[PDB]
Protein backbone atom coordinates (compact mmCIF):
# COMPACT_ATOMS: atom_id res chain seq x y z
CA UNK A 1 0.00 0.00 0.00
CA UNK A 2 2.99 2.26 -0.62
CA UNK A 3 1.40 4.81 -2.95
CA UNK A 4 4.61 6.67 -3.68
CA UNK A 5 6.85 4.82 -6.12
CA UNK A 6 4.37 4.79 -8.99
CA UNK A 7 4.01 8.11 -10.85
CA UNK A 8 1.66 6.26 -13.21
CA UNK A 9 -1.91 7.30 -12.46
CA UNK A 10 -4.01 9.87 -14.35
CA UNK A 11 -2.08 12.18 -16.69
CA UNK A 12 -3.11 15.75 -17.45
CA UNK A 13 -1.71 18.98 -18.96
CA UNK A 14 1.23 19.42 -16.59
CA UNK A 15 0.50 16.61 -14.14
CA UNK A 16 2.64 13.60 -15.22
CA UNK A 17 0.13 10.81 -14.54
CA UNK A 18 -0.64 11.97 -11.01
CA UNK A 19 -3.90 11.35 -9.15
CA UNK A 20 -4.69 11.33 -5.44
CA UNK A 21 -6.74 8.85 -3.42
CA UNK A 22 -9.59 10.88 -1.95
CA UNK A 23 -11.24 8.78 0.73
CA UNK A 24 -14.33 9.74 2.70
CA UNK A 25 -15.04 7.14 5.41
CA UNK A 26 -15.37 4.49 2.67
CA UNK A 27 -16.13 6.50 -0.46
CA UNK A 28 -13.12 6.97 -2.75
CA UNK A 29 -12.72 9.26 -5.75
CA UNK A 30 -9.80 9.71 -8.14
CA UNK A 31 -8.78 13.34 -8.54
CA UNK A 32 -5.90 14.71 -10.58
CA UNK A 33 -3.12 16.51 -8.70
CA UNK A 34 -3.08 20.30 -8.89
CA UNK A 35 -0.36 21.42 -11.35
CA UNK A 36 1.04 24.89 -12.13
CA UNK A 37 4.07 24.39 -9.92
CA UNK A 38 6.49 21.58 -10.59
CA UNK A 39 4.72 18.54 -12.08
CA UNK A 40 5.31 16.09 -9.20
CA UNK A 41 5.24 19.02 -6.80
CA UNK A 42 1.79 20.63 -6.51
CA UNK A 43 0.60 23.94 -5.08
CA UNK A 44 -0.28 24.78 -1.47
CA UNK A 45 -3.99 24.68 -2.33
CA UNK A 46 -3.52 21.18 -3.72
CA UNK A 47 -4.86 19.15 -0.78
CA UNK A 48 -7.70 21.66 -0.55
CA UNK A 49 -8.69 21.44 -4.21
CA UNK A 50 -8.14 17.67 -4.38
CA UNK A 51 -10.93 16.92 -1.92
CA UNK A 52 -13.09 19.81 -3.12
CA UNK A 53 -13.07 18.93 -6.82
CA UNK A 54 -13.31 15.25 -5.86
CA UNK A 55 -17.09 15.66 -5.61
CA UNK A 56 -17.69 19.41 -5.81
CA UNK A 57 -17.69 19.98 -2.06
CA UNK A 58 -16.79 23.37 -0.49
CA UNK A 59 -13.79 23.45 1.87
CA UNK A 60 -15.83 24.55 5.00
CA UNK A 61 -18.12 21.57 4.35
CA UNK A 62 -15.35 19.03 4.90
CA UNK A 63 -12.23 18.46 7.00
CA UNK A 64 -9.17 17.23 5.10
CA UNK A 65 -6.74 15.50 7.46
CA UNK A 66 -3.89 13.87 5.55
CA UNK A 67 -0.59 14.58 3.75
CA UNK A 68 0.66 15.69 7.15
CA UNK A 69 -1.47 18.84 7.17
CA UNK A 70 -4.98 20.28 7.34
CA UNK A 71 -7.34 21.71 4.71
CA UNK A 72 -6.59 25.37 3.98
CA UNK A 73 -5.46 27.74 1.23
CA UNK A 74 -1.94 27.40 2.60
CA UNK A 75 -0.63 25.39 5.53
CA UNK A 76 2.60 23.42 5.18
CA UNK A 77 5.15 24.11 2.36
CA UNK A 78 4.60 22.51 -1.06
CA UNK A 79 7.61 20.28 -0.43
CA UNK A 80 5.45 18.58 2.20
CA UNK A 81 2.33 18.41 0.01
CA UNK A 82 3.01 14.73 -0.54
CA UNK A 83 6.08 14.48 -2.75
CA UNK A 84 4.84 11.52 -4.77
CA UNK A 85 2.10 10.51 -7.18
CA UNK A 86 -0.62 12.51 -5.44
CA UNK A 87 -0.36 10.66 -2.12
CA UNK A 88 -3.56 10.06 -0.11
CA UNK A 89 -6.16 12.44 1.31
CA UNK A 90 -9.10 11.90 3.65
CA UNK A 91 -11.74 14.21 5.07
CA UNK A 92 -13.99 13.89 8.10
CA UNK A 93 -17.61 14.96 7.85
CA UNK A 94 -20.18 15.09 5.08
CA UNK A 95 -20.04 15.88 1.36
CA UNK A 96 -22.24 18.11 -0.78
CA UNK A 97 -23.12 16.29 -3.99
CA UNK B 1 -32.90 13.59 1.08
CA UNK B 2 -30.28 15.09 -1.25
CA UNK B 3 -27.53 13.11 0.47
CA UNK B 4 -25.82 10.40 -1.55
CA UNK B 5 -25.10 7.67 1.03
CA UNK B 6 -25.89 9.32 4.34
CA UNK B 7 -26.97 7.22 7.28
CA UNK B 8 -28.70 4.72 5.03
CA UNK B 9 -29.18 3.91 1.33
CA UNK B 10 -29.87 7.52 0.35
CA UNK B 11 -33.22 8.45 1.90
CA UNK B 12 -33.98 9.69 5.42
CA UNK B 13 -35.15 6.23 6.53
CA UNK B 14 -37.23 5.43 9.60
CA UNK B 15 -35.41 2.40 11.01
CA UNK B 16 -31.78 3.49 10.59
CA UNK B 17 -30.45 0.32 12.21
CA UNK B 18 -27.94 -0.65 9.53
CA UNK B 19 -25.01 1.57 8.64
CA UNK B 20 -24.35 -0.47 5.50
CA UNK B 21 -24.79 2.57 3.28
CA UNK B 22 -23.76 5.13 5.92
CA UNK B 23 -20.93 6.16 3.61
CA UNK B 24 -20.13 3.09 1.52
Amino acid sequence: MAKTEEMVQTEEMETPRLSVIVTHSNERYDLLVTPQQGNSEPVVQDLAQLVEEATGVPLPFQKLIFKGKSLKEMETPLSALGMQNGCRVMLIGEKSN
Amino acid sequence: RYHRRGGYDVENEEKVKLGMTNSH
